[PDB]
């Protein structure tokens, strides 16, 4: 009766943007949103999870991490009393063609498919 | 406190009085870069991170830069290293504590599954000491776990290094000639391909002689401060901080409820399933079963040696209470989740424990009491018929002290960490 569920997604063009969301609900007290990392994970395209790329991650210290692929072009961030995280991609290329998950502890949103559409 | 060799040693790097500084005599001094993260619960625990500013420095004091043909000398830390997930790290060697300049000196450096000590002189003659571990292994002592490592050179013969307070692996150095390390010590990652790596390490030391298993076993038995209970990665165990349990006798199940209420009980159920990256890692799963919660019965949210406490046990996004009715005849007592309003006179408080009386130390660490101190027994499981049940029994209470070995009652506490993401299941 927990959920992460995601939004945001979708098509979009090379050299658009697009803005991920992310949001924890139905989790009891035991749950502490603030203390858990929220990550985003991509799949990429004809590969299994296994090949599950992390794209970012924010940590409760603060210090985040990018794929570097996405460095510059990426920013993550979180809301701690919204229970909220986001992915800001900008400057989309072809190859940030994916399914990208949320994953907050050790919970994670369906996946959400983001195609970037070449010319 | 800290040993004798500890105090003297010539580099000692711990957190004092908010700083993170040299405790040594030679009071060398450290610069500290902006992306260094320091443990809110234990500032000794350092994360240092793929970042150029995640780093500090160590300017050594002119009187212990080591130039020498014939000085012995050693280094220990502990470190936890994060699970290995990109294909990326597996022929990646990258060094995270840098005292090699100018083609002499030595270094701490890092690989997919392996921890090597470089060793050179001012010929270029080079010795290297590996530790190796794998990601192919149902539960690992190492990935993710605080470990601790030392590394011992004797001029005259061998480089060894110790995990765990044990000997590893050692190599001849007696071809080496003079070397002549850095002035300064860098803690950084360099040269690492992997942009999310991190790593935490704490108690960085060195000494100017080769230290003997003796001494590495009392720094090994005092650095783990065992009057303090560890969650499965090393860390505190801490209160109101939710925890999947691992049972070390039966690794293969996890804990569930069948039903709650009296009328129902915990138990073991398997099998517990497995995570897997193709030729990176392949793992037991160990976010698995019904997460228990440490309720206090010091205001610092750390669970110490003898503390009392009631077990707390989410079932279905719900807190339940650990509890049973220890009045019937049978010597195991089953373990029930209860709701917490309604546990009345049942027996539910539990002593946590590291060690014995005597510091000797086990893996077993719930012991449930009555309310006066008396105990009930440690918390394990049995069979009945199929169903390996929770149960508290006074049988292991007797076991622990004739011998050391894991038990029906070792148990591990393990919270959800960046350094073991699993796939949702």
């Amino acid at each position: 009766q927990v959920q992460l569920v995601e939004s945001g997604g979708g098509l979009a063009q090379p050299g658009g943007s697009l803005r991920l969301s992310c949001e924890a609900s139905g989790f009891g007290t035991w749950f502490r949103f603030d203390e858990n990392t929220v990550n985003w994970y991509r799949q990429p395209p004809g590969k299994s999870r296994e090949f599950d790329e992390l794209v970012a991650r924010y940590p409760k210290s603060g210090i985040v991490t990018y794929l570097d692929s996405v460095k510059g072009r990426f920013t993550i961030s979180r809301d701690n009393a919204k229970k909220m995280a986001f992915l800001q991609m900008d400057n989309l290329k072809p190859e940030d063609t994916a399914v990208y998950y949320c994953n907050v502890g050790e919970f994670w949103g369906q996946g959400t498919q983001v195609t970037i559409s070449s010319e | 406190g800290p040993m004798n060799i500890i105090n003297t040693s010539i580099l000692n790097l711990r957190y004092e009085s908010n700083h993170l500084i040299d405790l040594s005599r030679y009071a060398s001094k450290i610069n500290i870069g902006s992306k260094v993260n320091f443990d809110p619960i234990d500032k000794n625990q350092i994360q240092l991170f793929n970042l150029e500013s995640s780093k500090i420095e160590v300017i050594l004091k002119n009187a212990i830069v080591y130039n020498s043909m014939y000085e012995n000398f050693s280094t220990s830390f502990w470190i936890r290293i994060p699970k290995y997930f990109n294909s990326i790290s597996l022929n990646n060697e990258y060094t995270i504590i840098n005292c090699m300049e100018n083609n002499s000196g030595w270094k701490v450096s890092l690989n997919y599954g392996e921890i090597i000590w470089t060793l050179q002189d001012t010929q270029e003659i080079k010795q290297r000491v590996v530790f190796k571990y794998s990601q192919m292994i149902n539960i690992s002592d190492y990935i993710n776990r605080w470990i601790f490592v030392t590394i011992t050179n004797n001029r005259l013969n061998n480089s060894k290094i110790y995990i765990n307070g044990r000997l590893i692996d050692q190599k001849p150095i007696s071809n080496l000639g003079n070397i002549h390390a850095s002035n300064n010590i860098m803690f950084k990652l360099d040269g690492c391909r992997d942009t999310h790596r991190y790593i935490w390490i704490k108690y960085f030391n060195l000494f100017d002689k080769e230290l003997n298993e003796k001494e590495i076993k009392d720094l090994y038995d005092n650095q783990s401060n065992s009057g303090i209970l560890k969650d499965f990665w090393g860390d505190y165990l801490q209160y109101d901080k939710p925890y999947y349990m691992l049972n070390l006798y039966d690794p293969n199940k996890y804990v569930d409820v069948n039903n709650v209420g009296i009328r129902g009980y915990m138990y073991l159920k398997g099998p517990r399933g497995s995570v897997m990256t193709t030729n990176i890692y392949l793992n037991s799963s160990l976010y698995r079963g019904a997460k228990f919660i440490i309720k206090k019965y010091n205001k610092d949210n750390i669970v110490r040696n003898n503390d009392r406490v009631y077990i707390n046990v989410v079932v279905k996004n719900k807190e339940y209470r650990l509890a049973t009715n220890a009045s019937q005849a049978g010597v195991e007592k089953i373990l029930s989740a209860l709701e917490i309003p309604d546990v009345g006179n049942l027996s539910q408080v539990v002593v946590m424990k590291s060690k014995n009386d005597q510091g000797i130390t086990n893996k077993c660490k719930m012991n449930l009491q009555d309310n006066n101190g008396n105990d009930i027994g440690f918390i394990g499981f049995h069979q009945f018929n199929n169903i390996a049940k929770l149960v508290a029994s006074n049988w292991y209470n007797r076991q622990i002290e004739r011998s050391s070995r894991t038990l029906g009652c070792s148990w591990e506490f393990i919270p959800v960490d960046d350094g073991w993401g699993e796939r949702p299941l």
